[PDB]
């Protein structure tokens, strides 16, 4: 009912003779390679509307049908996502059939309004001990993890989704905004390894939507991809009644997709180069993740500050809408720690006494006053001497070198390939433990008895087995028998049992090709549309 | 909240409901003003208010000055 | 003179490090400034063409 | 030479050709990529490239973002 007029890049004018549809309405034009959905972004007047592209415009042709769908884009949402991949328009780029449908959603939504929300302000328990401790999770807040390569987030991803679904019994969604599709299929066959994603039949036993807008879809494709992975989790909050889990991978991309398609479409940028829209564009996604009061979503958002440079104004905005930040530290997994939370530098706007108790509170602040306390004086360890200083500085250093360690916790999305059982520790269990610790009743127990356990009743299990392990010594003896002839041959032996392999000169590449031949004419089109040499007179 | 005024143009509202909220606070304020009581006004982020102008003002292709600021 | 030596290169470092803070602050403003304005002139440029 | 490819559009070639190098290389070695052979593709100055495109972007008067680039 409508046709294509201009195609300027990403941006499509389409022109409606009859009646124009909505903004963010999409429309899907008739006629072309793949599915290319368009959403409206503005009536520009004179019957044109103003669309940016959810896929290459290249092949597009003024005057191209183009049918309004009289909705935005509409999505699959459901338990029948579980376990599935989804592109921003809903198709399953999984390869594994259609998707089973419980309902077809919009993306496009308003915020859940003023008499819905939630005014209870409540933690919500993870079963990781240094997240559930030092900075709890608000059950409807926005998380920040300053993660990166190497620090275990991958881990830690799949055992919030795992925990979750094993504690509260809600599901999760991981919406990939603008990932790269090497880190995704590793996201992706690192979840069906850890058994998160199921693949045929047990598919509905899966935790976990993925979401994937990737880096080489256009920008309109990577700003809209985050309101998919809204839409998902919003069916399991609304519908289903659910604590949900919402992953939005790095939401600085996402922010930079929505300021693409705001300078594509001409808007004049703010500050630094941003949309002016930026903090609005911002919190239409971050108000759609609340607590309702049918359930919740929880937002686990992974950030990045663009030039080491917190007052930009996109970690700046990002950071008015956080609750907690988990920054995974290199220097905590360089000392065998998993998960590698800072301890110091994670934050939590939970961690005051009106929300989780004095208890809590206290506990929480005299670990990290000890941490800190210790953090403080290894430039004077390191100088002065180890033993130099007070008994009550190496109190203060034996009690946060054990605490140190004790915030490490085996999890159970690691246990298919380490061996170690993960362990799911509870709240009052982590408050108890970590009270005990900072009194001094374990200052007898061994610092790596603190190591990769539940809770306080395995670190004394631990050390038990540490010292019935010194009666287990007395066993036999260590020695390495045959020091020149045990089985290390003559050089010319062990070139002598490497075999051959196979090489050819011959190259190939003749294995299946076509060899067309290429015409030196330019053959261009006449006016009835026939190829057609080039007509040779200017 | 017997005696409070709750305006409230959140975050996911549009940038001319977040420019001119404190309008409309500063108008049911100054009723108590008026009329002989006394008022409380709190404009809790009024840079937001500044950032939602900024906004409103960008998208009128109005031309930007400091730092994007309208002048 | 040596053990005072090390408490007084303590705290130049830590003079260094707060100087070296406030500077990397005031960078990071120059730095967003910088695109802000160079992003206005090309604006302003573009604008009286079109 | 025998394993080499080389895609060259140089200084003195049209800004299109310089934007459009890179693509054509890459749609070289994708030969090889989807034929089960094995590709190394240097994209050497994708600098240049990019100056290239916003040069064309600029003179087509798409909207100038930072520094001057299109969206």
């Amino acid at each position: 009912a409508g046709y294509v007029s201009q195609v300027i890049g990403p941006v499509v004018d389409v022109r409606f003779d009859g009646e124009l549809p909505s903004i963010l309405s999409s429309l899907e034009v008739e006629g072309h390679s793949v599915r290319l959905v368009l959403e409206v972004a503005q009536h520009m007047g004179d019957n044109t509307v103003r669309c940016i592209a959810m896929d290459s415009t290249d092949g597009l042709v003024r005057g191209q049908k183009v049918v309004d769908t009289g909705s935005p884009i509409k999505v699959p949402v459901g338990r029948g996502t579980l376990g599935r991949i989804m592109n921003v328009i809903g198709e399953p780029v999984d390869e594994q059939g259609p998707i089973d449908a419980a309902d077809i959603w919009s993306i496009h939504r308003e915020a859940p309004e003023f008499t819905e929300q939630s005014t209870e302000q409540e933690i919500l328990v993870t079963g990781i001990k240094v997240v559930d401790l030092l900075a709890p999770y608000q059950r409807g807040g926005k998380i920040g993890l300053f993660g990166g390569a190497g620090v275990g987030k991958t881990v830690l991803i799949m055992e919030l989704i795992n925990n979750v679904a094993k504690a509260h019994g809600g599901f999760s969604v991981f919406a990939g905004v603008g990932e790269r599709t090497r880190e995704g299929n590793d996201l992706y066959r690192e979840m069906i390894e850890s058994g998160v994603i199921k693949l045929g039949a047990e598919r509905g036993n899966s935790k976990c939507t993925l979401v994937y807008g990737q880096m080489n879809e256009p920008p309109g494709a990577r700003a809209r991809v985050a309101l998919t992975g809204l839409t998902v989790a919003e069916y399991f909050r609304d519908i289903e009644g659910q604590d949900v889990l919402l992953f939005v991978d790095n939401i600085f991309r996402f922010t930079q997709a929505n300021s693409e398609v705001s300078a594509l479409l001409g808007r004049i940028p703010s500050a630094v180069g941003y949309q002016p829209t930026l903090a609005t564009d911002l919190g239409g996604l971050q108000e759609r993740i609340t607590t309702t009061t049918k359930g919740s979503i929880t937002s686990v958002q992974a950030v990045y500050v663009p030039a080491d440079d917190l007052t930009d104004p996109a970690p700046a905005t990002t950071f008015a809408h956080l609750d907690a930040t988990t920054v995974l530290s290199r220097s905590i997994a360089e000392l065998g720690i998993y998960p590698a939370v800072d301890p110091l530098d994670s934050t939590s706007r939970m961690l005051n006494p009106n929300v989780i108790g004095a208890e809590h509170y206290n506990v929480a602040r005299g670990v990290q006053k000890v941490l800190q306390d210790y953090k403080n004086l290894q430039d004077i360890i390191a100088i002065l001497g180890m033993d130099e200083l007070s008994e009550e500085d190496k109190l203060t250093v034996a009690r946060a070198r054990k605490i140190q360690r004790f915030l490490s916790q085996p999890f159970q999305v690691a246990e298919v390939f380490t061996g170690t059982p993960g362990k799911y520790v509870d709240l009052a269990d982590t408050i108890s433990g970590f009270q005990g610790v900072l009194t001094g009743k374990y200052d007898d127990l061994p610092e790596m008895a603190f190591y990769m356990v539940g809770d306080i009743k395995e670190v004394k299990e631990k050390a038990d087995k540490m010292a019935k392990d010194i009666a287990s010594r007395k066993e036999a003896d260590n020695k390495k028998v045959s020091e020149e002839l045990k089985d290390i041959p003559s050089l010319d032996k062990l070139v002598s049992e490497i075999k051959e392999v196979v090489i050819e000169e011959d190259d190939g590449l003749e294995e299946d090709f076509k060899a067309e031949a290429l015409s030196s004419e330019t053959v261009v089109l006449n006016e009835e549309g026939k190829s057609v040499p080039l007509p040779k007179k200017n | 909240m017997r005696y409070t005024i709750m305006v409230s143009a959140t975050a996911s509202d549009a940038a001319p409901l977040q420019f001119l909220a404190p309008y409309s606070g500063c108008a049911m304020a100054e009723y108590f003003r008026d009329t002989g009581k006394h008022g409380l006004i709190i404009y809790d982020d009024l840079s937001k208010q500044s950032v939602a102008y900024r906004q409103m003002s960008l998208l009128l292709r109005r031309p930007p000055g400091r730092e994007a600021f309208p002048g | 003179e040596h053990a005072s030596r090390m408490s007084a290169m303590e705290n130049s470092t830590k003079s260094a490090g707060e100087m070296l803070g406030k500077l990397t602050l005031d960078y990071n403003r120059k730095r967003q400034a910088t695109i802000t304005t160079e992003l206005i002139e090309i604006i302003a440029g573009a604008s009286a063409l079109m």
